[PDB]
RNA sequence: UUUGCUACAUCGAUGUCGGCUCUUCCCACCCUGGAGGUGCAGCUGCCUCCAAGGGUAGGGCUGCCCGCCCGUUAAAGGGGAG
RNA sequence: AGGCAGCUCGCGGGGUAGAGUGACAGAUCGGGGGCUCCAGGCGCCUGGGGCUUCCGGUCUAACUCCGAACCCACGAGCGCCGAAGAAGGGGGGAGUGGGUCACUCGGCGUAAGGUUGGGUGGCAAAAGGGGAACAACCCAGACCUGGGUUAAGGCCCCAAAGUCCCGGCUAAGUGCCAACGAAAAGGCGUCUCCAGCCUUAGACAGCGGGAAGGUGGGCCCAGCAGCAGCCAUCCUCUAAGGAGUGCGUAACAGCUCACCCGCCGAGGCUGGAGGCCCUAAAGAUUGGUCGGGGCUCAAGCCGGGCGCCGAGACCCAGGAGG
RNA sequence: AGGGUGUGGCUCGAAAGAAGUGAACCCUUCCGAAGGAAAGGGGCGCAAGCCCUUAGUACGAGGAAGGGCGAUCGGGGUCACG
């Protein structure tokens, strides 16, 4: 099957400054900006509406309209993190050795794991702000994929107590998202 | 872009640079388009859009619309001779 | 000896009982089982897409995993009628000497090469031969086309499943 | 512009089913050879048939107005 | 079913079965592209199924008959003591034919019968115009019908 | 990489077992490196996937090859080059 | 002064492929009825055996009630050769009795560039043009020199001629292989055709709630309070629910199995087959592969089309010899 | 790798080969076998392209006539590149 014709319609909120120009679409607003570079979508018009974001494209097989439906998913996490911050929470669960954990500049440093004497180090992405309040690690920011990233980053350090024992809840998961800062 | 109003530059084949006008959309790769009053006339037929490169003019007119109808819409923006504008 | 052997045509139909002295007897000894003459809503089949020999290794194998499935969902003389077709008629042989008469420089090489017998295999020679077929109620439909996909797992042909 | 129907059987060793998944198609084109064109072309690219094995039975047009699949109505 | 047909050899002699060799010399084909002008009837139909593989036939029409018996050449006009005099004019159809043949003293009086071995040349425009094999069945050879006269405008 | 089957090449000759010496290659991984599962508490095991950069030794018995055995070792892998 | 390597018509011969088995001989899987004996249980029932009868199923190199395509004998006709090149008769001189491969129909064999038969064709004893190179495959039979048109095969560069045209597919460098190099199995990865079943009298997925009550009925159990050893099965009901899943638990409990509400507002779900690709898919005589470069809406693959190049083949001019 | 051919460079050329009764090379006209266009004009196809006319015209192996200049060609040795 071959969808002849399809269109979508993405509404710009008030207090935002959307700019589009040679493919590249940047999101102004009171929490931030974003800037994101959309050069690899092939086939589909970009069109940028008075107060909408409309794209279409014509005749879409599985693969051009699965691509489609994802740069309307970007649009939309562009918009909300402009409007509302993006929170991820981690939690730090230790067993026995009480686990200390300490920001300095863009690295984050895990030190007394299961009792190893290595420090644990991961980075932080640009445009990111990482504090500890006890027990929990906050990440802030506006661009979703950098707040994710980071996160993850102080996730897939602690891990490596997940080497050669049976796993007995020792690092730092992540926990939820999305508080309306 | 390619869309009904359209006046294009023919590509391909005898004709090779004409002046087009597209009238109808016909299916993923085909379009019906007209020559109204070319000096040797461009036929009333199909195109491949890969034969076909758009210009920036456009007129008005309905999907499907006959030859007659078309010529009433390029006199009305005065494009009859306005064509080679570019 | 594997089955590559014994699975293309070599020859005539070798099936002459009274010229063949010495046959081994066949695996399979049951070709029926189950309550024919019960009361059955589909008549499911097992059907060859290609000509070849099937050895009688591999029929009583076949035999066994889809009479053992079947009879684990829910009982034996219930409502299924469980049906091999063909017969092991064919006379496959081996040219057994290369192990023993192949080295006394008794006739070794290709010397006197026709073989002794070894088995009985069942030539399918024609497209699409029935070779099982399956009978049960609305209710075991499913069950059904299981024990006929594992059966198939254990023939050298390629078949398909066909329901009426 | 004449939504075309084409009706056929196509050959993969035996093989004929008249009914709508793995038999025939719906075409729209200007006359009836280009329809038949794209006929053969898209069961001969999609499924390695030759021109031998596919047997066009009735070609004709449909009125637009009344077409079960509403891929082919979309594109109207 | 008309009553005069042309059958032209259009592949050579080597590597050619013991059968269909000998059918060929007694249908006058020794060489490729020579033709040859024959009666439709049952006995020569089936002779031609034999050689099938090695020749083309149709049934003539005016346009066809007339260009083959024109293109006769110093040794390939009919037999006028042999020799194969290239027809040319009547002057030599008003002495020959006054031996086996009738009603023939004008070249326009010489649409009746029959031929010599006619010599052609391959097929102008390529024998591949729209085909790639004169061994593929029907795809070059075998029988035409009335296509044959414009492959043999072609030659 | 065995053992057979065939008899294509060499019969006015391609020196026919084993060992020593020296070089290189394959990967179907024995150890060293990475990851995972477990009937994985830890130590030790068992199994699956990547990977051929480095290693894989000394002796008793037999002409051997294979094999059995002694004291160690991270391990003392298995094959090709007429 | 006739001859037959070919065909047609006429008139005859044959038991092969297939097909059958209640038409003979052998094999071979099930059911129903009737008769008998034996054993077991309380005249009956059940099992085994033998005979008969009826119904269906599987086979044959050394089976046949049947039976093609096809091959062959004779007569006539056609076609070709023949009084220039001559049926039957006579005479002189040989060489040969190791064959081999491809296609096709077989016997033996697990197979083999094995061995042994029937038919056709090359090589032997055959050049030249293609297949990278190649006795044997495809084109084709070379008296010498010049001009032209084609065959097999090819047209991005090496290298003469297409960076040719239309519809599609593949993301692996898969592939760029007539003879020459990959199976069973798995993939809704993506592309296509058939079925069947639900959809604006609001489907599928999702989300909040009702998400259940007598009763957690129960037999057995301190208790399994679906799901530990067998199992039924009833309505306070209507825009709502079954006497009811997997987890589990000494036992619970609880999430989930199943039915309605509320939202939402466009199509959805399950089988069958096909194309390409991926995994399956691991070696060294030493050092990278379609011949190499390199190639990605292709210079690959599938369905079609158009034009050219290209032999000593065929056509033409001149010359030579029998 | 080695000979045969095509195009060039340098060399030897008295005789036995041609040649002042004209070597070699340049111009023009004419005939012309098999074969055989394109540009222009008109029509058809989505397109590559095709059909009618141009036209069997231009051309085309060979062959025949005239004009100019005028002394080397054929042949031998060797080298470069295809």
């Amino acid at each position: 099957l071959k969808a002849a014709y399809i269109r979508e319609e993405i509404q710009i909120p008030d207090k935002v400054k959307v700019s589009l120009e040679n493919n590249v679409l940047k999101v102004k607003g009171p929490k931030g900006e974003v800037i994101k570079d959309f050069s690899y979508a092939k086939g589909i018009r970009i069109q940028l509406n008075e107060g909408k974001i409309i794209l279409e494209t014509t005749f879409a097989d599985r693969r051009k309209k699965a691509l489609l439906y994802s740069i309307i998913a970007h649009i939309k996490n562009m918009i909300t993190g402009t409007i509302n911050g993006y929170r991820y929470y981690l939690k730090v669960i230790s067993t026995h050795f009480p686990i200390s954990v300490k920001v300095s500049g863009d690295e984050v440093q895990v030190s007394n794991l299961i009792g190893e004497k290595n420090i644990r180090r991961a980075k932080i992405l640009p445009g990111v702000k990482v504090t500890v309040k006890g027990e929990d690690i906050v990440v802030e920011g506006s661009d979703i994929y950098n707040v994710a990233q980071t996160a993850a980053n102080i996730e897939s350090s602690t891990k490596i107590v997940g080497y050669d024992r049976r796993i007995f809840s020792d690092g730092i998961y992540i926990y939820k998202k999305e508080v309306i800062g | 872009a390619i869309e009904i109003g359209r006046i294009c530059v023919k590509t391909r084949g005898r004709e090779a640079g004409k002046k087009c006008v597209i009238v109808d959309i016909i299916d993923s790769n085909f379009v019906l388009v007209t020559g109204p009053k070319e000096i040797n006339g461009v036929k009333r037929r199909r195109v491949n859009i890969l034969h076909i490169e758009p210009t920036d003019k456009k007129v008005e007119i309905n999907k499907g619309a006959t030859d007659q109808e078309v010529k009433q819409a390029i006199e009305q923006s005065g494009l009859t001779d306005f064509i080679k504008e570019a | 000896r594997p089955g590559r052997c014994y699975r293309k045509f070599s020859g005539p139909a070798y099936t002459r009982r009274e010229y063949i002295p010495g046959i081994p007897m066949p695996k399979i000894t049951k070709f029926v089982m189950g309550n024919v003459n019960g009361d059955y809503d589909y008549e499911l089949r097992l059907i060859t897409t290609e000509k070849g020999q099937i050895r009688h290794n591999a029929l009583e194998a076949a035999r066994v995993i889809a009479l053992k499935y079947l009879s684990k969902k829910l009982a034996s003389e219930q409502n299924f009628a469980l049906v091999v077709t063909k017969y092991p008629h064919h006379v496959i042989r081996e040219n057994k000497m290369m192990a023993f008469a192949g080295a006394d420089r008794l006739q070794d090489g290709m010397r006197l090469s026709f073989g002794k017998p070894i088995g009985t295999a069942a030539r399918l020679e024609k497209l699409g031969e029935l070779v099982m077929y399956v009978r049960v109620k609305k209710e075991h439909l499913e069950a059904a086309k299981e024990a006929l996909k594992i059966a198939s797992s254990k023939l050298p042909i390629r078949t398909k499943i066909e329901i009426s | 512009v004449k939504i075309f129907m084409v009706r056929g059987t196509a050959i993969f060793s035996a093989s004929r089913f008249p009914t709508s998944q793995k038999f025939t198609k719906y075409v729209r084109a200007l006359n009836e050879k280009q329809a038949i064109e794209y006929i053969y072309s898209q069961l001969g690219g999609k499924n390695k048939i030759k021109r031998y094995n596919i047997h066009i039975q009735e070609i004709k047009e449909v009125k637009e107005d009344e077409i079960t699949d509403k891929t082919i109505r979309d594109l109207a | 079913m008309n009553e005069l047909i042309g059958v032209i050899r259009i592949r050579g002699w080597a590597a050619t079965p013991w059968y269909i060799q000998d059918t060929l010399s007694m249908l006058r084909l020794k060489n490729a592209f020579n033709a040859m002008i024959y009666p439709k009837d049952s006995s020569i139909q089936g002779m031609l199924n034999l050689v099938s593989s090695y020749v083309t036939w149709g049934e003539l029409n005016d346009e066809g008959l007339r260009l083959l018996v024109s293109k006769l050449e110093i040794s390939r006009g009919k037999k006028v003591n042999e020799e194969y005099v290239k027809d040319k004019l009547n002057v030599d159809f008003q002495s020959f034919v006054e031996s086996i043949k009738d009603g023939k003293l004008r070249l326009n009086k010489l649409d009746e019968i029959f031929s010599l071995p006619i010599r052609l040349h391959p097929p102008k425009g390529g024998f591949k115009g729209k085909v790639s094999r004169p061994f593929r069945a029907g795809g070059e050879f075998g029988y035409r019908g009335d296509k044959i006269n414009e492959l043999i405008r072609r030659m």
